[PDB]
């Protein structure tokens, strides 16, 4: 004699925000899926994020393109905080080239039907001389948690190059999850809870998604417990 | 003597880790004991970890 | 006699020796780690008596 909660309205706020919404939970049972759902979530979710840089003609991360105004370590560090989401493959290799005067923005990537860049209006470097150029070829992947330049180093398989900087790469498409069961109401029942999880992505992963991706990681895993094989 | 010196440089990166030793202005010392994951961490009212 | 900076060494590996060029210093930007080689010195050494 128990109740399940079904999906309900999903308010998309904005592209960043949202505020999912589970309505019939039974007594007792509200902050049970709340916090083992926002555990899942802040934790193993898949992404995708650069895996590492290659520009035209520096050799390292401490150098210093000239007509630039940065230095290369700061270019890779505003590519890291580039959020993209492709579709059909498992990684790609994006490009980039411009010349001219003016701030160079993530909009600038060359274009392919399955890469979809999301913040367009992202800054990346300046470009402050009219003789000016800067040709990089951007690498991206798909994975979950974290993975440092120096963990990832031990499956570097000999990486011949040494124009090959690497970023440090952080997949995950969510940044903070506040949740608040509420006295939800059916039309006869003394105590009905409400759950209303109030997400925030990084403008990468579908709201709904990725409630039906957190959940499959729970129901599948408590498989060991429901047959205790000893 | 001497014949030929070659001086090399090196340009490490080094990461924050345990056993480290943060301190404030106000004569606080400490040595980071742990480092938590992303959700271990106490959140307040609207999701933001400390 | 003088000792040498030249790029080949007594009986190292060539995973020892992808670094360097064959001048015997090391390249600028190898990403090297703890004993790797840097710069290929040999010395002169003789009175064995093995």
């Amino acid at each position: 004699e128990f109740l399940k909660p079904r999906l309900v309205d999903i308010e998309q706020v904005s592209s960043t925000h949202a505020k999912v919404t589970l309505e019939p939970l039974e007594r007792g049972f509200g902050h049970t899926l709340g916090n083992a759902l926002r555990r899942i979530l802040l934790s193993s979710m898949p992404g995708c994020a650069v895996t590492e840089v290659e520009i035209d003609g520096v050799l390292h991360e401490y150098s210093t393109k000239e007509g630039v105004q940065e230095d290369i370590l700061e270019i890779l560090l505003n590519l890291k905080g580039l959020a993209v989401r492709v579709q059909g493959k498992d990684e790609v290799i994006l490009t980039l080239n411009k010349s001219g005067i003016g701030p160079v923005t993530a909009a600038d990537i060359t274009h392919d039907g399955d890469v979809e860049i999301v913040k367009p209006q992202h800054v990346i470097c300046h470009l402050t001389d009219e003789n000016a150029s800067i040709s990089m070829r951007i690498k991206v992947q798909r994975g979950r948690g974290y993975v440092p330049a120096s963990t990832r180093i031990h499956s570097e398989e000999d990486e011949r190059p040494i124009g090959r900087l690497l970023v440090d790469a952080c997949y995950s498409p969510v940044e903070r999850i506040a949740y608040n069961v509420e006295a939800a109401r059916v039309e006869q029942r003394t105590d009905l809870d409400k759950l209303v999880i109030e997400m925030e992505t990084n403008g990468t992963i579908d709201p709904e998604e990725a409630i039906r991706r957190a959940a499959t990681i729970l129901a599948e895993q408590l498989e060991a417990f429901v047959d205790l094989r000893d | 003597g001497v014949l030929k010196i070659v001086k090399v440089y090196l340009a490490v990166k080094r990461r924050i880790q345990p056993g480290d030793k943060m301190a404030g202005r106000h004569g606080n010392k400490g040595v980071i004991s742990k480092i938590n994951p992303i959700e271990d961490m106490p959140y307040d009212e609207n999701g933001t970890p400390v | 006699g003088p000792e040498e900076i030249t790029a080949d060494i007594p009986n190292v590996g060539e995973a020892a020796l992808s670094k360097l060029d064959e001048s015997g210093i090391v390249y600028i930007g190898a990403e090297v780690t703890g004993g790797d080689i840097l710069v290929g010195k040999v010395t002169p050494k003789g009175e064995t008596q093995l």
